[PDB]
């Protein structure tokens, strides 16, 4: 049966943290912009800022 | 006391802002960035309160 | 289990997505539709039959 | 549809079928009705139509 049939499971683990990151994903950076009100994302921290 | 409770209070409700009142974070962005809609309108309605 | 370390790389879940053999999701604190969207340090997969 | 890219479509749900050809949109209010259609669809060596 379906319920006795095997299963390939795979349990991926990702760490969520203050820390520095190796990861990322397939969108990339661009230029900087220094003393000007903008939106940010950096390292998946958004906001906007100065 | 007059000034001292002033400052007090201020320095209460700025550092309320740290709890996250059974949300997963405290952050926002983070909160927006990391999950869906459905359950995102709940964690900061959460928040919010 | 064969614990793997994926680390210094751009993690593509379309890619995954993509394959035929992908049939049950299910993610607990972060939107399987976000993968995409955030960083992390190191990412730990373990597979099993 | 192929039965199983049918669970795409759903509200802000990614997907090339449903980015490619519709969305449902994040406040939609519906209902989804599926049924396998092998004797209506299928052919012998393949209905290539849809």
């Amino acid at each position: 049966g379906v319920g006795h049939q095997p299963y390939r499971v795979v349990v991926l683990s990702f760490e969520l943290l203050h820390a520095p990151a190796t990861v990322c994903g397939p969108k990339k950076s661009t230029n900087l912009v220094k003393n000007k009100c903008v939106n940010f994302n950096f390292n998946g921290l958004k906001g906007t800022g100065v | 006391d007059v000034v001292n409770h002033n400052a007090q209070a201020l320095n209460t409700l700025v550092k309320q802002l740290s709890s996250k009142f059974g949300a997963i974070s405290s952050v926002l962005n983070d909160i927006f960035s990391r999950l869906d809609k459905v359950e995102a309108e709940v964690q900061i309605d959460r928040l919010i309160t | 289990w064969n614990r793997k370390r994926i680390s210094n790389c751009v993690a593509d879940y379309s890619v995954l997505y993509n394959l035929a053999p992908f049939f049950t999701f299910k993610c607990y604190g972060v939107s399987p539709t976000k993968l995409n969207d955030l960083c992390f340090t190191n990412v730990y997969a373990d597979s099993f039959v | 549809i192929r039965g199983d890219e049918v669970r795409q479509i759903a509200p802000g749900q990614t997907g090339n079928i449903a980015d490619y050809n519709y969305k449902l949109p994040d406040d939609f209010t519906g209902c989804v009705i599926a049924w396998n259609s092998n004797k209506l669809d299928s052919k012998v060596s393949g209905n290539y139509n849809y």
